């Protein structure tokens, strides 16, 4: 599992950022002290987190993970780590 | 337990007899030649509002859902409700408008309607009105998305409050891509904007 | 003799327990977070709606009324009006019309206002509140005329009976000239109509 | 003799038949998934429309007929009709209007609401319609007079005729005072002309 | 095989004679007077509802397809439509919106309209029927886009349903650039909307 | 002699002809890809907005005229009517109005449309249909009145004259009581008014 | 080479001829009293729906472009234009609105006005018609971007078709930042919009 | 004595310390940086809208009644007129509608309207600002005679009373013809209802 | 320090005593018939519009804030307001439109509507009162975020400035995700809009 | 062919994601398990699978491709992948 | 000539894709086979080709170009290519 | 603290520029001469510094940092940094 | 100054292009050939250029300049260039 994919929305200096979906890492998604949920509606379950996507980014940076590309979509903004 | 033509009649003298109750804590003779029946027609009344506890999705459910292989928004809009104020027990009047995204399956019109009259029909908070409508349509279809929207005159705002029949409540629930996408959730409100 | 604010305060807990029993007659828990408060409310509610009682034309009376020497039609219109249907107890919301051939005295705004106020927060039926209207003001002023209009819209007809908010309930009531010249109603009619 | 719950159940099946009958006379497949159940649906459809015929003004009269000493017109109007042609078999939708000059006696909105129901949930021509719901009228209350008006659209003109749903059909009935005063005529026409 | 001038005249009769059936199954007098050549009447009207199915989008195809060199967004709106309910056999009436961005070939309003007539005048589901204009469309055109939008209004919940002719379903097809490009999906929304 | 489709079939050629000519007579090539096939549709169309001298009012007449034993005026209003004006062969376009005073004697709206289509789909000068349309009425029933208003807007004013599609002309025919009792001919106004 | 003055003198009479022929080919006496000028009158005004020819952009062009430094976007909305149909030689009336993003240079009203009546007033498609009209103001300002749109009643599907005077045919062209910038074209929208 | 503008000078500074003095009798602090200058601009305000008092009808009279020998009605309507009410002091907004029958002179527009400005800039009553410019209109010109109706909406019941901005009162004064013959006053008030 | 009633007592005379003193420095006659009472009426009127200083947040705040695990917009529009220009001392009449995501916690409507009341009776600024009913609707709820516009007309333009009642001045808050989502803003905007 | 591009829409969590288009490797669409279709109204083929993209991220890796952008456009997350 | 950019529109496995501006490399242009325009209103001419993005990109490789970045805008995706 | 987050809205070539969160290195933010704030509504604190986002880069670069990705999401411009 | 911001809009192909702010190197903005002006209502200055983005990348490569990113925001495409 190489790559990573987490987001945050409307401001970036805050959360909540989403760091995984159904099939990430248990080990990892616990190490960030990320939650899980199904959004009403919603037909998939995600991992989330109460920190600002700067912090998530440093803690994954102890993990092993880069940031290979940051995008916006919509009001969502996105980074896309790579491993190793 | 779905309340049912039993418990009502078993109910109504009960009923009946708290109204009369209330006709004299206001002031009112009970036996005045056009007060009389009133106890009983209030009682009538008060439960045709509330007729909906009576009921169930599951009545209307799998009765009619047609199969059109149809993917894309359908809506259903100014449709006529009326529903009681669980807080002062005065009704709330107003229109629903529903918006789907269906997975092949389509919703009759008529089961549609059922659905808001179950829900409506009963004490209520427009809040809640509108999440129970958006998820008995979800659970009764699979679909993609839906939405849900309801503007309502409250008469404790029009009579009480001072005098403000103008002011309008609106609540929305969106479910699925109806959430997740602004560009459906858009389209939806344009729709039924007109 | 005229309902007061002690007689209030005596009959409010009978009323909050006779709406208490409603909810638990039709099937709700009265304990529920949202409804403990309600058979309260409920009461309250009922009584700004009849608080019509506790009020006569005299307290109103000559508070204003004035000289102006003016002998030509006057009128009062659009002015709304709320009120409850002593047959079911579900209200009725509406709209005034005023009008009066004045013999020197005019009656003030506020005064007429208050007028159809102490009628229409009451258990009525439109034709008596439109007569009861006018006859107030006949005697609040001696006037050559009156006329009073009252159209409205009874939620019992809206909800119940089918779906027929639609409907508007017209009554109406003319005395002295507005009743016996032809032109003086028609003109009347003409003024208001727009 | 009124048509009963019995006859629509002994009948319904015949119904069926001539609908699914017209289903093959057509060229569709009364098989498809989609037709399978309308022969029923449509049969089911064409009895709540001529519903009118197991019901008689009697079953509404005195039930609801109150003494309120009124006698100025009363009129209610917008009230929405819908009803079959016996000419083509195809509805025609509109609105009705009422007025009448009470001897005392004043009829209730539902019963005056069910009055016209009941005549117009039949194959009917509007001239016939408009005159029914005015006598019935005057026997259930002996007014000094009253007043009918009905505005529809007619589907066999929409659809077929070419293109023409924007043409409205008005008819009338005008008994005792209200045919011969012509003061009475114009106010009524005046009152519900907005 | 497409329905013909035959199949109709060698049916007449069946029709006839099922509406005369259903005439007695409600409690008419198929010989009254009014009623005696409805049989005929009823047939010849539901024939004229589905007259469609004796058409194919090939009688129009080529007939008026002109070159103009135009690439940007053309309009058609408020196109009215009446088609039949396959369900209830009731009918359900509305208007039609057709945008589509032409690939130099451009459709003739006369051929345009005819296509929808084509489609509507059939027993139909309003999914359905905004899907085959849609396509047809596509077929007579090889365009980069095309959008549908059908709003109508059911008489199968006017009538029944209790009293809903306020309600109105919204129905739309966006093949092409309509539906990948959200900016054209807006602007024909935009263009119609009003 | 009523004209016919041989008439038709036999002049298209020499109408097409005249057509081709003035094409030419004004600046274009008859030649253009897009002008081909015009003096045959300029031709067409020329001939079906002069439809109506192929008829008579015999070919509508008794085919649907019913006893419904009514004696009260039946208005027919809003429909929608196409002419030409014989003065500039430029059409006209508005709204028909009618209203009669049956003598027991009704007509059925098909054929009341029946009457107007074939007098307004001619040469004409609206003064003159508006009299055609009325006596037309007159004669198929014998009625105690008939009032017909026409409403119409003249192209020829509206591109022509300057730019006037603004201004609309109305003309009016009263017979029998609709023209001497200026009562009756109120309450037609007022009655086709809003 | 534009049509002029003499041309049109030189070919009235082969209109009139063409017209005295088409009257005779419908069945009409060109003789009546008031047919006898008519060949000249439809030959005066199907010159005067067609003048356009006879003007070129030239005639108007520099005559009134004024230097006001401005740059940003300038409408001119509902512009009445009145045209002919090629297809059948039927008018189609409707609205113009225009937008631009001058580089500088404005146009005056007039001119504008002028370059609309040119291109209108002479055997259009409205496809066409939007098209140069949006080049003619490209052309005459050399400005950032330009867009036009025009919706417009056919009277070939008023009258023909069936009964479609409701139909309206919106078409637009959209060159430079109106046609590259999502957010200039659905401002342009937004201020014609109303 | 008229009011002057010296009158203003001298008393404005008294007006402005009422006004300081108010702000503090009601919890302001009349030293706050937007609080400041307001004494002074509440009591030129006060004086514009009672700058009434500076004038009399001698100063617009004879400057400005031509002869145009005119003996037809003619109406001046929809004029907005602004006032006080001497009983709150608080403005009652609404129109004016000005009719009258010319004995050969007329009055000019201007004039009419400062008129109007004269009587409704100062402490009103609507019966007396009514009559006041109905005199004022008969003095000017001895006409056959004049009509005048004010509508207005009275801010002491919207504020006030309640919330009824909803309300508006209807006054008239009819002088000569107007008030004698039934026709004028109708024809007026119906050149006036639209 | 809160207002109280013994302030308003102890304060009426002063307020009475200016206006007394207005009264003669504008030239009327305090002593006339009409103008006695008005010094205390004038000074009751204005303290009622300024009722507002005489209370908190605090007194409406938890008094009714009920839990409904709603998480979706949620909007009351139409909120008629009533308030002074602090200013010119003149009214400002209009709207106000709110909206809020709760973030579980919602605010009933009679709480929402005192908000409002508290800020608006009393002087002040369009732009400050928003802000003041954005913040204290942020601080009843701590909600995710809200909105609040106002959309009125400022009496001192209508008959000052010159003459511009139809001026309307719009103002608005956004606080949370209502700033920095411009999704939820235009949702929002888009609710309220029609 | 050393480009790939592949995308998903309103959500990144979960798919559908697009993988390819007509002149798509059809080895590398089928070891994706990429399902191939035309929607009605479009002049093209697509080829998509039911996998969120970060799933097909990690398999996409396997057959040598790395990620070397990634970025948003209208209601599209899209990723441009480089093989070697 | 380092500086290279390409853009496509609404769907990405899908033509038309924009090659070139006015003052681009013909003989490169020529080498993609792109056609040249001047669109109705516009004061400019752009160099096109039906092929879908991820076509040109694999023919922009064999002539030396590798994408450095990828981006969306408005309605347009967009990429720069640098050469060497 | 490795990774860092900047923006700007509207336009690029002037300020306000969001140079970081409430957890942001005290230190760094004295030195770019950030002031913070709490935005009436907003849950949290920002610190921002008026110059344009340009000239922020330019201290950023002398402090080690270094931009790793820039993107767009609705009116905001946003620059990732990586220092070391 | 080691990071320069360029950007065109609406359209690539053709310019005007951004080139500099308020406080940039003077001499590269005039080897550009860019012109400077405060728009009104704005309340800065602004460097442009009447040559398409992709003229303006190949100059500047030649001062040392290279493109780190490129993203569109709104209707602008920007690009992110750093020095050495
Ligand atoms: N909501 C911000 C953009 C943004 C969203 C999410 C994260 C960061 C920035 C805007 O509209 O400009
Ligand atoms: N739907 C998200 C953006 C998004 C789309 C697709 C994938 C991921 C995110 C938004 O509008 O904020
Ligand atoms: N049309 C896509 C955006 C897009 C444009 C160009 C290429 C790919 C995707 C959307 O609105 O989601
Ligand atoms: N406001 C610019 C985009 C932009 C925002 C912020 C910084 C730079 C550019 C537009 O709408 O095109
Ligand atoms: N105007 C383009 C976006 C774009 C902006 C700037 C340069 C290039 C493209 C669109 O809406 O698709
Ligand atoms: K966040
Ligand atoms: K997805
Ligand atoms: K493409
Ligand atoms: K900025
Ligand atoms: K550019």
């Amino acid at each position: 599992m190489p790559y990573l994919l987490i987001s945050t929305q409307i401001r970036m200096e805050v959360g909540p950022t989403m760091v995984g979906d159904e099939h990430s890492d248990p080990e990892l998604m616990q190490q960030l002290g990320a939650s899980k949920r199904r959004v009403l509606g919603n037909n998939f379950y995600e991992y989330y987190v109460n920190d600002p996507p700067r912090i998530v980014l440093d803690k994954l940076e102890c993990r092993g993970f880069r940031v290979l590309s940051m995008t916006g979509v919509g009001q969502t903004l996105v980074w896309c780590l790579h491993k190793e | 337990r779905p309340r049912s033509e039993e418990d009502n009649e078993l109910n109504l003298p009960n009923l009946a007899a708290a109204y009369s109750s209330i006709l004299r804590s206001l002031g009112e003779d009970p036996q005045r030649q056009g007060l009389l029946k009133t106890p009983w027609r209030a009682a009538t009344a008060m439960q045709f509002f509330t007729k909906g506890y009576q009921e169930t999705i599951s009545d209307v459910l799998n009765d009619a859902i047609f199969d059109e292989d149809h993917d894309e928004m359908v809506i259903v809009k100014d449709i006529d409700m009326f529903s009681m104020c669980e807080h002062h027990l005065v009704p709330f009047v107003g229109r629903v408008h529903i918006g789907y995204l269906p997975n092949k399956q389509v919703l009759g019109l008529s089961k549609l309607a059922r659905i808001v009259e179950i829900y409506s029909r009963r004490l209520q908070v427009q809040e809640r009105l509108t999440k129970q409508i958006a998820v008995a349509i979800t659970e009764a279809l699979q679909p993609a998305g839906v939405g849900v929207v309801i503007e309502a005159t409250h008469m404790c705002m029009v009579m009480r409050g001072v005098q403000k029949m103008n002011s309008k409540t609106v609540t929305s629930t969106m479910l699925g891509v109806f959430r997740e996408d602004p560009k459906t959730r858009e389209e939806f409100l344009t729709l039924i904007r007109s």
